[PDB]
Parts: structure tokens; sequence; C-alpha cells
């Protein structure tokens, strides 16, 4: 009869045929993931096909009833999220450029080798070598030698490749009603419809400012530390006046600070909260850890594990003969079946990390009585958020204690405080600016704020301007800097990192604000209190049925995006860098004073 | 997968008590006419189960078995076991035979 019920007819019968073809690709994919064989990696394209033809189908068949005679909310939320275009709204030549694109782009970044020039006989990829040189390396040619080298050879292979991306994704964008791809992106935290609680694409940016003004002084203390840190180890390349060399920053790309702790520890001398020791010494297995993660979630009111996730997920490494992707994955292959793909190692990082996807997993069964199309998260920064506030409680010595990993009698001072703080802060506060910057100039680019003949000039401005590192020699436009990231090159979203940082610590303190811990944000546990894990769960249980600004009422009491929290964890360490920082000068210059 | 199952997702009405719908005519969604064809607006009101074994306990293929007992004003037949206790003879006893 009316809309609104063909609507919902429809849409039940989308569920109903999707919910199946979903299942079989996911199973597919996991095939492929757990077991590297051609005829899985077939079978994985051919659901893959299927699964894209249909959604295009429903997709079409879903266009032909319009939004604004549909009142309930869940169903105009459905009836948005299945009538985007996409690609489709493209000419079929150009959609298959960009189909092209993105996979040569996919293959040149996963196969991409790079070696010295005049000993080219073997050579190593980023992923099984040059990591390990970048984050372990005290060498300073030989770091900038890789740097160069790999951003010689991708950036003048993927510089043509980028230029027509950004072309095809802004015609597809403007096509699609929007300003830019960069307001393609920002369309994900949109709120439209709610009173009160809507949320606009333009406030997005504005908002992200507004807290990286209040992020600004705290890494400016942080970078002043790094800066005379990496002055001691380095002593004469890096300026005081000047910003820090692009290669020693730990990283490939600079994307985080958390492989220069061993150079810039407070107190070496003090030992450190490593649990490895005990776990080899006790001989933990990896299902012990994921049983112990399931005991950590049981305990604050969370439901445990299923028995087809203890019987169907792989924890170990299969051996040999079986190959499989090392990356830690959570997987929701739908109709209640939830897997954890993880090479499982005995060490701090794999706890943690089983700890993150178990969180990925709890948040996925929470939304399984929601209909399909509405299972996801709100946005994209609590399905990270909430495994990232697993990541802080069990990384805590509370938690070591409480568990038996760590000794009773171990003394928890000032001192570790302090450096484990840093070594978070590097982690976490590191990547913000970065992040920012990245995903600011790719806005600015979509925009066309920046001409394709200025590109680099104003990005290299930009990020010693922001992130205070400087270029070791100037780049012409001969280069695709920023195009050597996974997600950049590949059509990820970048922003999803910032917002899953302030969401975390936003998280953490409506936490242990229910769990009526008494201490430091940092010494806070959100074990064994009911209230906290159902105050949790009322947001989880909603998926995307709910704006996301109501979801962040319903969990922290504010409708926006907040700092404070992050401020308030790193408060002791903050009052620290602002003691330490006295002799040496905070800020920098966006001259070329260190090098050039 | 074994899509041996089909249940029936839309009907204009709800069932009356203890009724077999096994019509496989084209739902009308829509003010438009179906004409015996699926196509917009209008499915096909049979839909296959999807049984995978490792499918989620909310998602397991479940046997169920309904009994309905009534009674009729006729005499009723279908009775449960009479527990027999074991013959005591020459005492004094209280017999229920057969009632
Ligand atoms: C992985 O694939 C190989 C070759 O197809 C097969 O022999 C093996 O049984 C598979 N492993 C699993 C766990 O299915
Ligand atoms: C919106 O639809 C859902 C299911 O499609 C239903 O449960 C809910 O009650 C509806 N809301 C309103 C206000 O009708
Ligand atoms: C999708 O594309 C079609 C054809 O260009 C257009 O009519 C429709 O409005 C588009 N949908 C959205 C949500 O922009
Ligand atoms: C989860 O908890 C329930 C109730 O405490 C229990 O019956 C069930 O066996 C548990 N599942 C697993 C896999 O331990
Ligand atoms: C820790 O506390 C002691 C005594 O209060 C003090 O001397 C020391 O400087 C403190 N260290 C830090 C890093 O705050
Ligand atoms: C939380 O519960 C677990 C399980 O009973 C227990 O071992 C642990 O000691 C509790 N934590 C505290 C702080 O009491």
């Amino acid at each position: 009869s009316t809309i609104e019920e063909q609507a919902k007819t429809f849409l039940d019968k989308f569920n109903h045929e999707a919910e199946d073809l979903f299942y079989q690709s996911s199973l597919a994919s996991w095939n492929y993931n757990t077991n590297i064989t051609e005829e899985n990696v077939q079978n994985m394209n051919n659901a893959g096909d299927k699964w894209s033809a249909f959604l295009k189908e429903q997709s079409t068949l879903a266009q032909m009833y319009p939004l604004q005679e549909i009142q309930n909310l869940t169903v105009k939320l459905q009836l948005q999220a299945l009538q985007q275009n996409g690609s489709s709204v493209l000419s079929e030549d150009k959609s298959k450029r960009l189909n092209t694109i993105l996979n040569t782009m996919s293959t040149i970044y996963s196969t991409g080798k790079v070696c010295n020039p005049d000993n080219p006989q073997e050579c190593l990829l980023l992923e099984p070598g040059l990591n390990e040189i970048m984050a372990n390396s005290l060498d300073y040619n030989e770091r900038l030698w890789a740097w160069e080298s790999w951003r010689s050879e991708v950036g003048k292979q993927l510089r043509p490749l980028y230029e027509e991306y950004v072309v095809l994704k802004n015609e597809m964008a403007r096509a699609n009603h929007y300003e830019d791809y960069g307001d393609y992106w920002r369309g994900d935290y949109e709120v439209n419809g709610v009173d009160g609680y809507d949320y606009s694409r333009g406030q997005l940016i504005e908002d992200v400012e507004h807290t990286f003004e209040e992020i600004k002084p705290l890494y400016e203390h942080l970078h002043a530390y790094v800066r005379a840190k990496l002055m001691n180890a380095y002593p004469s390349y890096i300026s005081p006046i000047g910003c820090l060399p692009a290669h020693l920053l730990g990283d490939m790309w600079g994307r985080f600070w958390t492989n220069l702790y061993s150079l810039t520890v407070p107190f070496g001398q003090k030992p450190n909260i490593d649990v490895t020791d005990a776990m080899v010494d006790q001989a933990w297995d990896a299902q012990r850890i994921f049983k112990e993660a399931e005991k950590f979630f049981v305990s604050v009111g969370l439901p445990n594990m299923t028995q087809g996730f203890w019987e169907n997920s792989m924890l170990t490494d299969p051996g040999n003969v079986q190959k499989a992707v090392c990356h830690p994955t959570a997987w929701d292959l739908g109709k209640g079946d939830f897997r954890i793909l993880m090479c499982t190692k005995v060490t701090m990082d794999d706890f943690l990390t089983a700890h993150h996807e178990m969180g990925h997993i709890q948040y996925d069964m929470a939304y399984a009585a929601q209909p399909f199309l509405l299972r996801n998260g709100a946005n994209e920064g609590f399905h990270e958020a909430v495994g990232e506030i697993m990541s802080l409680s069990a990384a805590t010595p509370k938690h070591l204690k409480s568990i038996g990993l760590l000794s009773p009698d171990f003394q928890e001072d000032n001192e570790t405080e302090i450096n484990f703080l840093l070594k978070q802060a590097l982690t976490i506060v590191g990547t913000l600016p970065f992040t920012y910057m990245l995903e600011k100039w790719r806005w600015m680019v979509f925009k066309g704020e920046i001409p394709k003949d200025q590109w680099m000039k104003k990005w290299w401005e930009m990020k010693r301007e922001i992130v205070g590192v400087v270029e070791p020699v100037p780049h012409d436009e001969t280069y695709c800097d920023p195009a050597s990231l996974f997600h950049v090159s590949n059509d990820y979203s970048f922003i999803r990192y910032y917002t899953r940082t302030l969401y975390q610590f936003q998280f953490q303190e409506a936490l242990c604000q229910a769990a009526k811990h008494e201490g430091p944000l940092h010494k806070c546990d959100i074990s064994n209190s009911t209230e906290a894990g159902q105050k949790l769960f009322n947001m989880l249980r909603l998926g995307k049925s709910e704006p996301w600004t109501l979801a962040l009422e319903n969990v922290v009491g504010a409708k926006n995006m907040n700092v404070r929290p992050l401020l308030n964890y790193f408060e002791p360490l903050f009052t620290w860098l602002k003691d330490q920082n006295k002799n040496s000068f905070v800020g920098w210059s966006t001259d070329w004073s260190p090098y050039a | 997968g074994n899509y041996n199952y089909r249940y029936r997702l839309f009907r204009k009405s709800n069932l009356k008590p203890f009724e077999r719908d096994i019509s496989t005519e084209i739902y009308q969604a829509g003010s438009t006419p179906c004409n015996g064809v699926e196509g917009f607006n209008c499915y096909f009101p049979l839909q296959s189960y999807g049984f995978q074994p490792t499918n989620g306990v909310g998602y397991q293929p479940y046997r169920v078995v309904v009994l309905s007992f009534e009674l009729l004003h006729a005499p009723a037949t279908v009775c449960g076991p009479k527990k027999s206790t074991n013959l005591v003879k020459n005492k004094c006893v209280n017999f229920n035979f057969n009632g």
C-alpha cells in the first residue's frame, strides 16, 4: 500500500537474501585467509563478484523508493545506506579504469621490492624486512637511503596513478551530489533528521581543529623532549631550533613513534613491566590467553564467547605446509559466526592484540539482534575505540597483578608510571598530528584548494607547521610521498584513528567513572564492574540504529567529541614534560635550519 | 548449505490458529498487479532457510514438535500408562481394578 510498508517488506527481503550471500562471501574470504590456495582465491573472487552484483541490483531496486515519505529512523537509515550509488553513477569505462587503478596500486604496494643501486642481486620487501630496519637501526645514512629509495621508486610509479585517482574519485563524488571525495568521507559522521543531535559534514573539520588546538601544547612538549633525546643520540644532525629529520621517527612513514621508546626512555635503569618471561615460565598457550581475555570480559558482565568461536577459530600458526595471513583479524562471518584469525605468539603485544580483537568480537556480537544492513558501528571511530579501551585496560599493572602474570611485590612508583605514560604517548599522542595533517592535506587536494603542481610544496610546509618534521632533501613534483602508505594507496579513510583516539579516552573516563575508580585515569581497570559493562553494552547493542552523538550522550554524557579525557589521561606526564623542558625551547621553526 | 526448509515471509493478514498455508502465489505489496511474475514490489512469499553446521546457536536448525491435546465430547481414548502396583493377596487391602 504505502511507500513505507513497501520499503519495510523490501528491506526484509534484502536482509534475508543478503545474509546468506554475505555468509558465503565471508566464508570464502576466511578460507582464503587461513588457506592461501588458488582455488580459494577463485572462490573468493566469484563470491565477491556475486555479492557486488547482488548489491548493485538491490541498490537499483532500492532507489525507486523516495526518502522523504519515510518517517521511521531505522528504515530511513537502511534506505540511505542502500541507495548510495558508489561507483555505479560513473561511466562504465571510468569505473573499469578506477577498479584497474585500485588493483594495480594494490599489486604495486604488495609486491614492491627496493634495494640499493649497484647491488641488485637480491632485494628486500617492506613488510618482511624494511620495517625491522626502520624500527631498529641507529645509522643515519642507512635509514636515509631506505627512506629515500622507497619513496623514489613508489612515488615515481604511483604519481600518474594518483593523479588519475584524484580526478576519478572527485568525478564520482560530484556525480553523487557531494562537494568532493573528502565530503564523501565526512558523510559517515553526518546525522540528519534527529532534533538536536544533527551533525554536519562541515562541522567535522572545525571540531578536529578545535580539538587539535588543545592537542598542540602537549604535542609541542613531547616533540621538544623527543628532539632533545634524538639530539643526544645523534649529535650534529638535529638542530635546537628546527624540525626533526623525517627518517628518524622509528617507522617508515611516521605513523607511530613507539619504536623510539628505547632511545627516549626517562629511566632506563628502572625495570619494565614486561610479563613475557612469566608466561614462558608458566607455559601459557594462546588458548590460555584467549581464556583469560574471556574471563576479563565475563568479569565486566559482557557475554562470553560462543562454542563456534572456540571450535572454528585458528589461534595458532598452522605450519610450513599451510599458508595463512599473519595479520590479526576478527571476522564476523554472519549468522552468529564469530572467529579470530591471529598467529598468536607468547608476547605482551599479542596478548593486548587478543584483547583488542576479542573486543571487536564482542562489538560484533552485541548488534546481532539488529537488522543486517545496520550491523555496523555508529561511525568508524566506535568500532576501533571499543577494542582500544580493552587494550588500555589489559595493559595496566593492576590487571597483570590480578591475573597473576605480574609479581605481587612489584613496586609501582612514579618513574614507571611516567615512562609507561610516555610510551603510551609515543604510540597514541604522536599519531594525532600526522593523522590530522594527512587528512587535512587530502581534503584540500580533493577540494581543489591545492593545484597539482603545488601538492608537495604545501605538504612539506604542512608537515613543518603541524608535525614538526623536516624533509631531508627537497622533493620535486615527480615524487608521490603520501601514497607510500597502505591506507591512502588502497582507498581507506584515515580520520578513523583520530576519532578512535579521542573516543578511546572518552570511553575510558566514562567506564572508570562508572566503576568508581578513585585514582589516576591511567591506573584504572574496568574489571569486576557490572555497571560499567552494562553502560558499555547499552551503546554496544544499538549498532548503527542510533546516531553516534546520541550514543556518545549515552556513554559520556556529551553531544560532541571531546579532548579533555586525553589531557586528563596524560596529565602527570604533561607536568613531568613541563618540568623537563625548562632548559630546552618548546616549539619548532618551519625554516630549513637543521638540514635541507 | 541445506536449503530444504522454506518459510512464509509475507502475507496480507495473520494466520488463524492451526492453519497451514501452502499457497505459492506472488505477494502483492504494491498497488500494481503482480501478474504472476516476481518483479518490483511483488515477491515470492516462500523463502529458503540457510542451514550451515558452523552457524551460531541462534541460527542452527531446531526441530520442533508441538503436541496439541484437546478434549471433545467423545470418549477420550489416548490415555497415559497406568502404573501398576504389585499384587498382594490374603490381606485386607484397598483394590482399584480398572477403575
Ligand atoms: C589447506 O589446503 C590444502 C590444499 O588445498 C589442504 O590439503 C588442507 O587440508 C587445507 N587445510 C585446512 C585446514 O583445510
Ligand atoms: C521502525 O522499524 C522497526 C523494524 O523495521 C520497528 O521495530 C520499529 O518499531 C519502527 N519504528 C517506528 C517508530 O515505527
Ligand atoms: C544514483 O544515481 C542515479 C542515476 O544517476 C540517480 O538518479 C540517483 O539519485 C543516485 N542516488 C543518490 C543517492 O545520489
Ligand atoms: C558461557 O556462559 C554460560 C553461562 O555461564 C555457559 O553455560 C557456557 O558454557 C559458556 N560458554 C563457554 C564457551 O564457555
Ligand atoms: C618521584 O618521587 C620522588 C619523591 O617524591 C621524587 O624525588 C622524584 O623526582 C619523582 N620522580 C618523578 C619522575 O616524578
Ligand atoms: C575480579 O574477579 C576475578 C574473578 O573472580 C578475581 O580473580 C579478581 O581478583 C577480581 N578483582 C578484584 C580487584 O578483586
